[PDB]
DNA sequence: CACCCTTTCATTATTATTATTATTATTTTTTTTTTT
């Protein structure tokens, strides 16, 4: 639960590929795991092909991939974990809006790991930190790290309900982009400019960009109730093995 | 454009609040300011008017006030005659005041050649006064055609050129000291936009 | 001396993904001051703790600087900045036929590789940034006077500091604890905003090798 | 080391902005739905805090070119004008990662974290070009900083806080330029116009009936293969405007300032913000203030002869082996 | 080559501005509502930073032809007068997608984002025409870069640095020109005039009754569209001096020779629009090649290396490069 | 061997917009120079 690579041996039980070298000398961190490779641990030399564009988010310059990372750099891991929720018991998919609602409102209690793809697939499994505390959450989205506070998210939900009590048509207070790519992602709507209090407007700017991206998922017209993911740990294991 | 062309220059904030429209009220107010400059002068003074009418009005307001000290340039008084006159009065120890125009704006050496090696004691021109921004001072055929092509950009451009040539009378060599510059046109201190170039030459002096 | 720094900046800066400690900023200013003094070829880990900032020690080691993360008072609405990295395919074709370039492959790939056009959107804030710290004044003054910009990706010109003011304040008036510190840190300093995470507490806050369990606030 | 380059865009500026921006037949931008609205990519714009009109600052639009585009333009002008000719004369050639680090600054040479020794870090930052644009796998710090091209405008008046109130623009900065592609098989019409076609008359008529059927299919769809007719808009910055450009070098070598100065000398044949076909980004340099003293002439940079001499010795000393050692190892 | 060409329009210039503009009968553009207004189709305007007064720098409207427009015009002159003549004196022929690529840039919409080979990009940018107009489905960067047509005007002083202070206009630069569109059978006067119409007087009088019924319908709506449409359109005045800056980033000599041979065919071409009203005719009065004046009244009388290069490249012209340019990777 | 190429995964699900606003109209009177 301390490193992202702990989702290889504590969940999704896999062994080394056994074409991997054993580490010798003064210990260094893995390039991808951020985990120190210690003497007697299995590593591969960094055999990343030239298409690998996540060199920017590498932890260290060791050019040494830990074996857990080698499993994380498998493609079934890359597309399988593209839209899933990681917990100490198993993986849940965060693809459903209600799955997202369940993640940012009443999250699971375990030290989980939240990974979401801005494209078809990228390498985001080994570059996001694990979330020891439910209150502060590290979300990987595309190539950008994110922080969601669930308490802030529920509070923003309560206001989006509260200004929308008693009117037939659901109007969002503030636009958010699901891809978080628009210039207006974060900008308050004119209807929200009139239905938004001075403290509320300054609160809604005060949220971190992860919560902006989160509240894009659950801020639409049909408000999603928090519903637990369907299991993907067995699917990922089947796709890996 | 060296620093020593503007370093001895003394810039005063005092001016004539009346704009020059060839009116009597302007000429009395500008004559009062010119009398103030002449009183604070410890040497020769050249005020530079644009038009003959402005010069005639100033002369009628300053002749009895300033006595023998006044020099006027007119139809019967050339710039060279008043040049030798100005040098003669500075030779005699009294402080002359000059109501100069025409060639007094451009192309006159107001530095002492009786003081070649010592510019620190050069005192032929202690006070230079600009009574009006020199607009419309060239009326040649080629320049009127060029004005007709370009518009007011040519006129404001040539007015800035005549303004810098009138301002070049103060410093003619390095080493001079305590040189006084005055501008009394009220468009200098108004918020009008078209007189904006005459700010930035004015911005090269301080205090 | 128990003082607050506020900084007002001209261009908008990139909105920091994770809380940025003031101590991290002044450690970089000390590193660049050393690069001015002791030349380019110097190890930055020797000077990035040489700070005019006091040190809070956790009960089991785990010392952090007495600084806090910068809190944002937004003057402008938040926006998102797109930037792309695209290699010039046309220039590369000319250099390939000319022989200056030595690439065997004849086809580019915008999905990945050398010629990967790539588009990324980073959050942007223009604000006033406030940080609490415990520390002497004049070293912080000289450092922040050397400081030109704030925010990430400065090579494209973001977040230039228009000015800064640094002034003393009361002992109870400044929670400097709004900062990533070891969880073993004393309770007085951990508030409800602090939470457990894989956070850096010191020095390079991007060094994932040095990352460990920590109680940190959210930006 | 601060360089302030003030330029005047001879042709308009169009730095394309993300988003599906919408515009009516008139100038109304992003109309409410239910009206006839048209696609539109505007120029890059940001909300800046300007102290205009009163003592408070407000978020006003300010349309510029991003500093990433400008850093890339400076990098490419050095590459084509200085690095290309000097390197080409020697006879040296660049590999995959050498060209990727020189031209893109990307880590595709080897896409893993290169551990760089301090001696290598000191001499490549002491190298001119690698000092200016470090990056790629070695992850090197750039000595050169590029600020974005800010126009001399009321909205940027606090960014240009002192010495820029003269020749300073006010009011609207952008204008919608409309572009229509149309079908040229609509613009035929003589028998001499059609003999150049494979299939000729029948091929052109088959194109016509395909366009007709596509039009009827679209009309029935409203109540995926498109044609060639395309009427669209793009918002551009107006030409003739003076832009500022801040180039800050963090403790440079002398050859680095000489390289930036040679780029500013030879930059006149290169363009800003794209829009190549419309020939947008054409510009002329009005001034270059090196640490505040004006050094730009109409015929290049007059002065800074130590910079020119240092970069002359450097580009005589320029070699691709330094690029390869910056790339691979 | 930084080609600068000054062309004197000898008839008005009408590159129409999209929008919904109106004008009263007097000639006030876009009047306040309630007054009788007629639709006005203005010429193409760009706002330009210009020197009004001295340092009061302002966005004024300057009336231009778009760079996209005159770029298309440059393409069509070379395509009409150099490329396709030299393509049909031999047996080469073009597919309809490759004609659409040679004229509109692309054979269709919906471009393939799959890029193109480096040997391909190099061979198309070494082509005389394709390197100039780099369209295709895989989007090339063409090396021809065409300016908007600027009138040599006091509002374009910042655009045109020096050398154009003489022969430079000022003030208002346009004229509103009105059109009537008179219904033709109202002009009908006798049985001799009406014999070509089927039925003669009965059909003419029937359309007259239709027009009066539509007039009652219009009077009912105020308090199916006829052939009386009296409107206005704003043109740029004739005889103005304009500047045109062609730009070529490291051209092959054949490519600038293609520009110069196109310029040779620039005469008897129409700039902007108004083809019924002869708008857009012009005469080139100057061509400069790197600032060197290369235009006589007979023709170019210069740029000879580019001329023989484009000569050798147009007997070497064939349809294979055009077809492999227009070929779509998905299709 | 390094490189260069071809094809697998996910299923999300509404979609606010910046409502900012857009094409002009101001001076003014010298008197030089040193050529045929
Ligand atoms: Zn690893």
């Amino acid at each position: 639960m301390r490193y992202p690579s702990d989702i290889v041996d504590q969940v999704l039980k896999a062994g080394p590929d056994k074409g991997l070298l054993t580490w010798e000398g003064v210990d260094a961190a893995c390039s991808h795991c951020s985990r120190p490779i210690q003497n007697g641990d299995l590593y591969s030399p960094s055999s990343v092909g030239a298409f690998f564009s996540d060199t920017r988010d590498l932890a260290s310059t060791s050019r040494s991939i830990c074996w857990r990372c080698v499993v994380l750099r498998k493609k079934p891991m890359l597309y399988g974990l593209s839209a899933a929720v990681v917990t100490q018991d198993g993986i849940y998919s965060i693809s459903k809006d209600v799955n997202k609602a369940w993640l940012f409102t009443t999250p699971p209690p375990a030290p989980f790991l939240v990974v979401h793809s801005s494209s078809t697939m990228q390498h985001l499994s080994w570059r996001t930190p694990v979330t020891l505390d439910n209150r502060r959450i590290h979300v990987r989205y595309g190539p950008n790290l994110f922080i969601v506070r669930p308490e802030v998210v529920r509070k923003a939900l309560s206001i989006a309900d509260r200004v929308n009590e008693g009117q037939k048509k659901w109007v969002t207070p503030v636009y958010f982009d699901r891809k978080a790519a628009a210039m207006g992602h974060g900008l308050i709507t004119r209807a929200g400019a009139e239905m938004l209090t001075q403290e509320e407007q300054e609160f809604f700017q005060s949220v971190t960009p992860g919560e902006r991206w989160a509240l894009s998922y659950l801020m639409h017209s049909k408000r999603p109730e928090p519903e637990v993911g369907e299991c993907i740990t067995e699917k990922v294991m089947t796709s890996l093995n | 454009h060296p620093a020593w062309t503007t370093a001895p220059v003394l810039l005063h904030k005092e001016f004539c609040a009346h704009e020059p429209d060839d009116s009597p009220e302007w000429a009395t107010e500008c004559a009062q300011t010119i009398q103030g400059v002449a009183s604070t002068a410890q040497g020769g003074t050249l005020v530079l008017c644009t038009s003959y009418q402005n010069t005639e009005l100033l002369a009628g307001r300053l002749g009895a006030a300033l006595g023998d000290r006044l020099i006027v340039q007119s139809k019967t008084s050339s710039a060279a005659t008043c040049l030798a006159q100005f040098k003669a009065k500075h030779k005699a120890g009294i402080r002359p005041v000059w109501l100069g125009l025409g060639a007094a704006w451009t192309g006159i050496d107001l530095s002492d050649h009786s003081l070649p090696d010592n510019p620190e004691l050069d005192r032929l021109l202690s006070d230079l006064v600009i009574t009006r921004i020199p607009v419309g001072q060239n009326r040649s055929l080629t320049h009127e055609r060029r004005t007709a092509i370009g518009g007011f950009r040519i006129i404001s451009q040539e007015a800035a050129w005549h303004f810098r040539q009138g301002l070049g009378r103060l410093v003619r060599r390095p080493g001079v000291t305590h040189k006084n510059l005055w501008v009394l046109d009220a468009r200098i201190y108004g918020g009008a936009a078209w007189v904006a170039p005459f700010r930035q030459i004015l911005d090269r002096y301080k205090k | 001396v128990n003082l607050k720094v506020t900084i007002d900046l001209s261009n908008p800066m990139m909105e920091p993904g994770d809380l940025l400690h003031l101590d991290a900023l002044l450690g970089a200013l000390r590193v660049s001051r050393a690069r001015a003094e002791h030349g380019d070829a110097i190890n930055p880990r020797d000077y990035h703790y040489d700070l005019p900032l006091e040190r809070y020690q956790a009960p089991s080691g785990d010392w952090v600087f007495k600084a806090s993360a910068f809190k944002l008072k937004r003057q402008l609405p938040n926006q998102m900045w797109m930037q792309t990295g695209r290699l010039s395919i046309v220039e590369a074709a000319r250099h390939r036929q000319s022989g200056y370039l030595q690439l065997r492959a004849g086809k580019p790939n915008p999905a990945g590789g050398p010629f990967k056009t790539s588009i990324y959107h980073r959050p942007i804030v223009q604000a006033e940034l406030t940080a609490f710290c415990v520390g002497d004044q004049q070293g912080i003054e000289a450092l922040l006077s050397e400081c030109r910009q704030i925010g990430g990706k400065r090579g494209v010109g973001f977040g230039q500091v228009a000015g800064f003011k640094v002034e003393p304040v009361a002992e109870t008036d400044c929670p400097w604890s709004w900062r990533a510190l070891p969880a073993d840190a004393d309770p007085r300093l951990v508030t409800s905003e602090h939470a457990r995470c894989i956070a850096a507490i010191r020095g390079p806050y991007w060094d994932r090798t040095l990352h460990v369990e920590a109680l940190a606030p959210t930006p | 080391m601060q360089i302030e380059v003030t330029v005047r865009n001879i042709t308009p500026i169009f730095s394309a902005a993300p988003g599906s921006n919408y515009i009516t037949i008139d100038g109304t931008i992003n109309p409410p739905p239910g009206v006839s609205r048209f696609p539109l990519v505007r120029t890059r714009m940001m909300y800046v805090a300007a102290d205009v009109g009163d003592g408070v600052i407000k978020s006003v639009p300010l349309q510029i070119v991003p500093g990433n585009t400008m850093r890339s333009l400076l990098r490419r002008t050095m590459l084509k004008h200085v690095i290309e000719p000097a390197l080409v004369e020697k006879g040296n050639k660049l590999s995959i990662g050498a060209y990727a680090t020189a031209y893109s600054g990307n880590a595709t040479g080897n896409p893993d974290g290169v551990p760089s020794s301090f001696d290598e870090i000191a001499t490549m930052r002491a190298h001119p070009f690698i000092g200016l644009f470090g990056g790629g796998p070695r992850m090197l710090e750039g000595r050169l900083m590029v600020d974005s091209l800010y126009p001399i405008h009321t909205n940027a008046e606090r960014i240009l806080g002192a010495g820029y109130e003269n020749e300073m623009m006010s009011g609207p900065i952008t204008q919608v330029v409309w572009a229509r592609r149309m079908d040229p098989i609509l613009n035929l019409g003589s028998s001499e116009d059609v003999e150049v076609i494979n299939g000729g008359a029948v091929a052109a008529n088959g194109w016509i009936q395909d366009l007709l059927a596509n039009s009827k299919a679209a009309a029935s769809k409203k109540k995926n293969g498109r044609g060639l007719k395309a009427f669209n808009a793009h918002e551009v910055v107006i030409p003739g405007l003076k832009w500022v450009w801040r180039i800050s070098l963090d403790r440079p070598t002398d050859a680095q300032v000489g390289l930036v100065l040679l780029a500013l000398n030879k930059m006149t044949n290169e363009r800003i913000a794209g829009g190549h076909s419309k020939d947008y980004g054409r510009f002329v340099i009005d001034g270059v203030s090196l640490n505040g003293e004006q050094v730009w002439s109409q015929s290049g940079i007059t002065g800074g002869e130590q910079y020119f001499d240092a970069v002359a010795e450097a580009i005589d000393g320029l070699s691709s082996k330094e690029f390869e050692q910056f790339a691979q190892s």
